[PDB]
């Protein structure tokens, strides 16, 4: 449902 | 750091009533927050993602707002099920950082508690301690003090308090609390007292018995 | 889908390390970043850091840099959180999470305290102090660990009324009471017992409240 959208950043 | 302050800290609520929770950041979020409930002893449940997005499975009485450092979380209709505490995330820039919460809780009529003492066990006596158990049931709201009091004077530590959750029945709560002594220390007093303050009344309710009379 | 599954309870000693495991399934692990939540009654919610199985970066909370490990194998998709010199101030539920997705968490508790059973008193009402329809009666579980220690009224048969209130650390090890409401002419002509039971120690206690003096 929720995409890298959620972060991302590695990190 | 931004800081995520939440409100209101605490709701008092019916249900089918319609409710708005407030988590307001330092600084501008770009709206990459979530909105989790966790109930008591279970772990998070998201309802809401990037502010405004529904969890898949989460019912649609759910709604997210907001967009610069405001954001708030809608609920049509209370339900039942809902009871619990709700927080805000951010996760625009590192640390992770989380609203205080805000707890929400099924209101109802005043309800003054129902108090009793209990002097140690002959058992425990036996054993070398002596606790002194006093239960305050079946009140409301959660807010509640408690003050112990050996021969007169305020009794400080040995004191355990203990709280219930809202009774899914009555919407009352209940708290326990014990004073610990030595057996030897406990006999070297007489009258052991157990007060209870809460918004139901301005004169505390007061428990006692004495060690010569029983 | 959607989950994470978290490792067991854990119970170590101080200056000890301990490593948490977090099952990630029915999603891309190379994807998302995992995180790892601290949670206590007294400190609430702190974001420790997170790891992306991809890029394997990370970033910490700069309390627990140096406190706190994240690493993420990608064969098993699952993250790891190892923790070292623990203190009981370590003691707490951990979470993991896709920030959107969380973990059930995993109790980790922090003491030397060894296997101890409970001690079981009755609690009987204070002589005389009948005053009324009702009468409430108790029973104090004291000193036993770990948890937990399951208790019930007249082996169940007493349900309602009763309130069994949340456990709390005594000086090292465990304490609980649990309260009864019956009517007054109901107790004590008819017998009230609390059946207390400690699977750590395979103790099984029950005990009748019987009136004082």
């Amino acid at each position: 449902d929720a995409t890298p959208e959620d972060l991302g950043a590695r990190l | 750091d931004i800081k995520m302050t939440q409100s209101p800290s605490s709701m008092y609520t019916s249900l089918g009533e319609r409710v708005t929770i407030t988590c307001k950041a330092s600084q501008d979020i770009n709206s990459f927050l979530t909105w989790f409930l966790q109930k008591p002893g279970k772990s998070p449940k998201t309802l809401i993602y990037r502010a405004n997005r529904l969890m898949i499975g989460v019912p649609s009485r759910f709604s997210g707002s907001g967009s610069g450092q405001t954001y708030s979380l809608t609920i049509s209709s209370l339900e039942y099920e809902d009871m619990g505490i709700y927080y805000c995330l951010q996760y625009d820039d590192f640390p992770l950082t989380f609203g205080a919460g805000t707890k929400l809780d099924l209101k109802r009529a005043d309800a003054a508690p129902t108090v009793s003492i209990f002097p140690p066990s002959s058992e425990q006596l036996t054993s070398g301690g002596a606790s002194v158990v006093c239960f305050l049931n079946n009140f409301y709201p959660k807010e509640i003090n408690v003050k112990w009091k050996i021969d007169g004077s305020e009794r400080q530590n040995g004191v355990l308090d203990s709280w219930t959750e809202q009774d899914s029945k009555d919407s009352t709560y209940s708290m326990s609390s014990t004073l610990t002594l030595t057996k030897d220390e406990y006999e070297r007093h007489n009258s052991y007292t157990c007060e209870a303050t809460h918004k139901t009344s301005t004169s505390p309710i007061v428990k006692s018995f004495n060690r010569n009379e029983c | 889908q959607d989950q994470l599954q978290q490792s067991g309870a854990e119970l170590v000693r101080p200056g000890a390390s301990v490593k948490l495991s977090c099952k990630a399934l029915g999603y891309i692990f190379t994807d998302y970043e995992i995180h790892w939540v601290k949670q206590t009654p007294v400190h609430g919610l702190e974001w420790i850091g997170g790891i992306h199985p991809g890029s394997s970066g990370t970033a910490y909370n700069q309390k627990f840099k140096g406190k706190a490990t994240l690493t993420a194998d990608k064969s098993s998709t699952t993250a790891f959180m190892e923790l070292s010199s623990l203190t009981s101030e370590d003691s707490a539920v951990y979470y993991c999470t896709r920030k959107d997705y969380w973990g059930q968490g995993t109790l980790v508790t922090v003491s030397a305290a060894k296997t101890t059973a409970p001690s079981v008193y009755p609690l009987v009402p204070v002589c005389g102090g009948t005053t009324g329809s009702s009468v409430t009666l108790g029973c104090l579980v004291k000193g036993y660990f770990p948890e937990p220690v399951t208790l019930t009224w007249n082996s169940g048969s007493l349900s309602s009324g009763v309130h069994t209130f949340p456990a709390l650390l005594q000086s090292g090890l465990y304490t609980l009471s649990s309260s009864v409401t019956v009517t007054s002419n109901t107790w004590p002509s008819q017998t009230i017992t609390c059946n207390v039971a400690h699977p750590a120690s395979s103790t099984k206690v029950d005990k009748k409240i019987e009136p004082r003096v």
